[PDB]
């Protein structure tokens, strides 16, 4: 079909005009909240402190990737510290930082592992994963945060978000190398 | 993107696998499942590129060991021009109504 | 909603579970999709 | 005068039409007759566009120059199979043709489908519009549209030979560029797809 | 017993006709599937007979002796072409196999379809008769007929390479010429027709 | 009964020729899809690797030999790596080959194993035990594979097909051997 | 069906536990089994 593409609005077509079909589609996989909805791992612990930052995800990730493809997000949260430690604590956005929890929450381990699960608590009707706030650009503000963990020990830091929103899509970019080579190629699984 | 006076005619086609010498003249590429059409008013033409296979799904990567293309190729070509001084034409690529993608995996790292 | 899928359902009360969401006084890209056109411009033959 | 034509899985979009131009009659209707002894078959997969450079329209050629191309052409493709396999066959054409240049260019090729073309005098030129045809102008279109039926004394052909139909262009008014912005020259582009193609009387395609 | 088979332009008549085996089921219902895009047709012209000898049935050849022919098979014909314009293919075969011995000759051989048969043991051969199959039976007749359906993991395949079923015959009991009136051998000779075939992803043939 | 055996229209016979009757029968142990439903052992991980292929069972133990008594086949699957290791991990048919799960499905071990459920991930109708692709035989494809596995340590690896299907039954051979003998014999189980 | 028994149930559900079927728009041997002849071929006598 042609059209008038200056005007930017979308065109979407069938192979019908060739004579096609159209096949029946699930995108069941391509469901945001689905997607997010995964424990991702962010990294390890500091003097046994973590900011629970979702920037600090890594984004090369499935979960880290998808969340920058938002300029805005809102979630409920989920965190599961392994390794060998006994406690892990925390405290809501907006509290000084301790040098003890000692009665703020307080979570015992279990085989290795401690999970458990926490509520958005920003002052903001959502966050964002970019902010041109005073850094004008020529061709993160410290609220933005779901609290900090306090553990025992070093721990893998797991975080997964709960009920995610996603607002205004930004680019996702293929992270794999060409080389100079025309097509990418790897070795997918194959029986042996 | 050319100026008003500078007409041309385009035809772009899906290869299928297998197809043996890729045809380089519209002539030869007519044969394919193809579209031609003129520069005009409308600046934007858009094109579908179906889906065949003996599977009902492909992958979306390619093994180490494949020579050619699984799933063929699209070729653009150029049957004629008026000026031979460039005209550009902005090619862009969107998901098909009837798209889909299966099976999420987080393929990490180097 | 999401990727959690329990037949039966959940143990503690909602107001513990998740955060309670508000309201004062919607997806736009599905709407966007949508609305594009699909059709034919100018006239067909054959 | 946008228009799309589609054959199968191949379409054309022009964006100057004039219309299409029917000749001798509105459709190909086919009637089967007793010279098939009713064996004859519809191979529809060979109805659908093939393309061809016809010749480069110039500042030089005069009034009169003429380049036909006569039907059925070579074909690399399906229909050309059909040849091979089949004895008999009958079909029509649906035929588009074009002349690329500038609305700044000036000059006018006369494009006709004129049946059983053993020959043409010069003074019989002058006559060709007593045949189905469409005129390329510049100033107004870049696409010409003809479509013909089936033809002859004969209700099948015994595999090409014989040429029912020769497409036809010549130049009525010289090609010209006198504007500073025009070509100078247009190239001549043929879009042609055989239609209601029955065939009958198969023999052994290779050995 | 006397059965006439026909397929488009061909026909086949047998006076000693033994039934018809139909493999796995009784028809090759055809369900488009989104591997094609709804782009696939059919080619009726493509659905006829062609013929092949396989083998001579002699005296020597003893029990487990094998002789297979892998479909499709290299056609000269029109299925042949469909293979040259098109990607992907699918089809079901409609298979006649005869052994022409005098009733004073004896032995017998058995005659199956066998999908992806990529190899066979000896004591394999024990079990061939869980596949779709018939006998030929010097006593009792010289004909065969054993009708399958498309089968395979994919809708559709891409130009032979994969042979998804394999034509064999072999040897159960070996052939006899005790009577003075018999033969010395048997000619084996196969008449097959492809079945509902559908292709799609058209390329072009030729250069 | 006499018949004309060439057609190889099937026969089967009472006793009542003779006199007979015709016993109850209950062919619950004979149902396909019973039998394969249980774990069976297909042998230890490589380099804490292991491709899913049912083509690994054993062809003479129960499973083996039966999936192999069917020309194409398809079913769910379960999967349990008993050994002592922390962690197994997967990833579905198609995906290219890595150096770390590392945020695909993980699960960990509990008690010495680490059982768990999967789906059909191939991207064909069905799977076939054969295929004559390109083999000329004369008197199997990358995508036959239900993912791949990742541990921790070398684990036994079971695998347990589940809702199986299977069609276009194969031969079945039995596998003990004569010797010389007429009769084969074995020492089957009895009271000491 | 098959080698799973639990009078009880299933925690989680269907689309967890198992693939999806889907429909395009049967035991042939069952069928081939039933139609066997099991009578006699010719004339009993006595």
């Amino acid at each position: 079909t042609t059209s008038a593409g200056e005007g930017a609005d979308p065109v979407t077509t069938d192979a019908s005009a060739h004579g096609g079909d159209t096949r029946t589609t699930r995108r069941a996989h391509t469901d945001v909240t689905f997607l997010l909805d995964r424990f991702t791992l962010v990294g390890k612990t500091n003097d046994n402190k973590l900011v629970l930052d979702l920037l600090s995800t890594k984004e090369k990730s499935l979960v880290g990737a998808l969340l920058r493809a938002a300029t805005y997000y809102f979630s409920d949260l989920e965190v599961a510290c392994v390794g060998t430690n006994a406690w892990v604590g925390w405290t809501p956005n907006g509290s000084p930082v301790l040098t003890e929890v000692g009665d703020n929450p307080v979570v015992f381990s279990r085989r290795g592992t401690t999970r458990f699960a926490l509520p958005y608590t920003a002052p903001h009707r959502v966050l964002a994963t970019v902010y041109n706030g005073d850094c004008k650009y020529k061709p993160i503000p410290t609220t933005f945060n779901y609290g900090m963990i306090y553990t025992q020990a070093e721990v893998d830091v797991y975080l997964r978000m709960k009920r995610a929103e996603l607002y205004c899509p930004r680019p996702v970019l293929t992270h794999y190398d060409h080389n100079g080579r025309d097509r990418y190629k790897t070795t997918l699984v194959k029986p042996a | 993107t050319g100026p008003t006076n500078n007409k041309a005619k385009y035809m772009v086609a899906y290869i299928p696998p297998g197809t043996h010498p890729l045809p380089e003249t519209p002539e030869m590429a007519s044969h394919c499942y193809h579209a031609e059409w003129d520069t005009g008013l409308n600046s934007t033409f858009t094109f579908t590129v179906p889906y065949f296979s003996a599977a009902d799904y492909a992958y979306t990567y390619a093994d180490e060991p494949e020579q050619a293309s699984v799933q063929g190729w699209v070729g653009v070509y150029q049957i004629t021009d008026t000026h031979e001084k460039d005209g550009a034409v902005i090619v862009t690529v969107s998901a098909g109504p009837d798209f889909e993608f299966r099976m999420p995996i987080s393929p990490s790292r180097q | 909603s999401g990727n959690t899928g329990s037949i039966i359902n959940n143990y503690y009360m909602q107001q513990y579970q998740n955060s309670m969401d508000t309201q004062l006084g919607n997806d736009w890209f599905s709407k966007l999709a949508q609305s594009a056109f699909s059709g034919l411009v100018g006239a067909l033959l054959a | 005068r946008i228009v799309t034509t589609s054959h199968g899985t191949t379409t054309s979009t022009t964006q100057s039409s004039v219309g299409v131009t029917y000749g001798y009659a509105l459709t190909d209707k086919f009637l089967p007759g007793p010279n098939t002894n009713g064996l004859e078959t519809r191979v529809e997969q060979a109805e659908r566009f093939f393309k061809h450079k016809l010749f480069d329209w110039t500042l030089d050629q005069q009034f009169g120059t003429t380049y036909v191309l006569e039907l059925p052409t070579d074909h690399k493709g399906i229909y050309g199979q059909l040849v091979d396999s089949h004895a008999y066959i009958r079909n029509g054409w649906d035929v588009q043709v074009s002349a690329t240049a500038t609305q700044f260019n000036g000059g006018c090729l006369l494009v006709a489908m004129v049946p059983e073309l053993c020959k043409l005098d010069d003074r019989e030129k002058y006559q060709l519009t007593l045949f189905p045809h469409q005129f390329l102008n510049p100033r107004t279109n870049t696409t010409a549209h003809i479509q013909v039926p089936y033809l002859g004394v004969d209700r099948h052909d015994q595999g090409t030979r014989h040429k029912a139909w020769t497409l036809v262009v010549m130049v009525l008014a010289p090609y010209t560029n006198d504007q500073t912005i025009g070509s100078t020259k247009a190239e001549v582009y043929v879009n042609i797809a055989p239609t209601n193609v029955y065939v009958a009387g198969e023999k052994p395609v290779k050995q």
